[PDB]
């Protein structure tokens, strides 16, 4: 099952939740998936009016079962593994010199669609600081996303640091620690030590007058030898 | 490895040829602007903008005129990051070509190239920057607005005064922060009065934009605004006081 759900070019519906400082938002998005390219291309529309937050500290909250991996690396594929009952992904992520989120959501396959839903609460940000204070570009790095089995349950544990570009020139961190463990009963494959190498762009609809975030990604798996 | 990805770039699944692309762009040796600019005329859409991506990461201007060709591209996205690309490596014979991509029909592609256009910095673009300040997009005319700003010429102060009465917030603060970075004093008074802006972000630039700016003009808006000001234009007033002597 699990790669085979994959195969070709997947629908994909995100709902997310999210409370921050107090803010409540929610955000629904739309779009497709193609895990033979590792690309994503996905419109997210703030749902409640103005987003309280900017749109890139959100990219990586708002589905790594559309990871490439390689011919070689398919037994370390964890995320196509649990699917169609999917899995549970939790982070924490602490904006250097600020607040922080934490995170809960489920990636399943509903019908034919796969479907991330999302809880997310926000707190400690500071009200004129980056976040909060808007000072973020609008635009996204390149990185590695490193993820590693879990020693304990069937599982797997990923750490990495996202890179925002401020508009003043300097740079903003935001750590990513992460849990991902599988809804259903199906066995899943408990990988070798790896890494995603991520690629983002962000760009607007220009018939779109709600406060959205357009997206392509090219995400693939690598780190393993052959 | 790099050996590998250019090895790879030759591979029959275009996925192998899309990320051995991005690979030599992150890895940034110039042993792979030759290959990738043969990538740039893949029939994959994907690997296209994988090498133009790459191209622009690697920084090498032996790419200018392979990537000018791109911005011809039926590809959107493959268009964008042709642009996008011209302005991170910074040549000047990309000017001209990105000039004409102003009137590219994506707007994101139009966006693009103005922001190459700033970030290359050449005067040339000055003029058509001032035109795509009223373009239809709102995300056009506040990167138009931000590259006027970094190009730093005089010929934009008045165009961008007007900006600051856009209908939207984000260009009227883009235009606020680049009347800031060019420094003319013709702005002093248009930015006081858009300390009274209903938008707190135009506000806040609009203050900075002042501190900025400087000199005796602005002490003593200052000095008066101290006085017959209210709300958050006094306090602006009463803190550079205090600061400023």
């Amino acid at each position: 099952k699990g790669e085979e759900l994959f195969t070709g070019v997947v629908p994909i519906l995100v709902e997310l939740d999210g409370d921050v400082n107090g803010h409540k938002f929610s955000v629904s998005g739309e779009g497709e998936g193609d895990a033979t390219y590792g690309k994503l291309t996905l419109k997210f529309i703030c749902t409640t009016g103005k987003l309280p937050v900017p749109w890139p500290t959100l990219v990586t909250t708002l589905v790594q079962c559309f990871s490439r991996y390689p011919d070689h690396m398919k037994q370390h594929d964890f995320f196509k593994s649990a699917m169609p009952e999917g899995y549970v992904q939790e982070r924490t992520i602490f904006f250097k010199d600020d607040g922080n989120y934490k995170t809960r959501a489920e990636v399943k396959f509903e019908g034919d669609t796969l479907v991330n839903r999302i809880e997310l609460k926000g707190i400690d940000f500071k009200e004129d600081g980056n976040i909060l204070g808007h000072k973020l570009e609008y635009n996204y790095n390149s990185h590695n996303v490193y993820i590693m089995a879990d020693k304990q349950k069937n599982g797997i544990k990923v750490n990495f640091k996202i890179r925002h570009n401020i508009e003043d020139g300097s740079v903003q961190l935001a750590d990513h620690y992460q849990q991902n463990t599988p809804i259903g009963d199906g066995p899943v494959l408990l990988p070798d030590n790896h890494y995603l190498s991520t690629q983002s762009a962000l760009s607007k609809d220009p018939n779109e007058k709600r406060d959205h975030m357009v997206l392509l990604e090219f995400v693939t798996a690598a780190g393993i030898t052959l | 490895k790099v050996e590998m990805y250019i090895k790879n770039l030759q591979d029959d699944s275009p996925p192998v040829r899309v990320y051995a692309a991005f690979a030599l762009g992150k890895i940034g040796d110039e042993r792979a602007v030759e290959p990738l600019i043969k990538a740039l005329k893949d029939e994959d859409a994907s690997v296209r903008y994988a090498a133009a991506t790459a191209l622009g990461q690697i920084g090498d201007e032996r790419a200018v005129e392979p990537l000018i060709k791109a911005l011809k591209d039926e590809d959107g996205y493959v268009r964008t990051a042709a642009a996008e690309a011209l302005g991170q490596i910074g040549d000047e014979r990309a000017v001209e070509p990105l000039i004409k991509a102003l009137k590219d029909e994506d707007p994101w592609v139009r966006l693009t190239a103005a922001r190459a256009l700033g970030e290359i910095g050449d005067e040339r673009a000055v003029e058509p920057l001032i035109k795509a300040l009223k373009d239809e997009d709102p995300w056009v005319r506040l990167t138009a607005a931000r590259a006027l700003g970094q190009i730093g010429d005089e010929r934009a102060v008045e165009p961008l005064i007007k900006a600051l009465k856009d209908e939207d917030a984000s260009v009227r603060k883009a235009a606020a922060v680049a009347l800031g970075q060019i420094g003319d004093e013709r702005a002093v008074e248009p930015l006081i009065k858009a300390l009274k802006d209903e938008d707190e972000y135009v506000r806040q630039r609009a203050a900075s934009a002042l501190g900025k700016i400087g000199g005796e003009r602005v002490r003593a808006a200052m000095e008066k605004l101290a006085e017959p000001a209210p709300g958050f234009a006094r306090k602006v007033a009463v803190n550079y006081l205090e600061t400023h002597k």
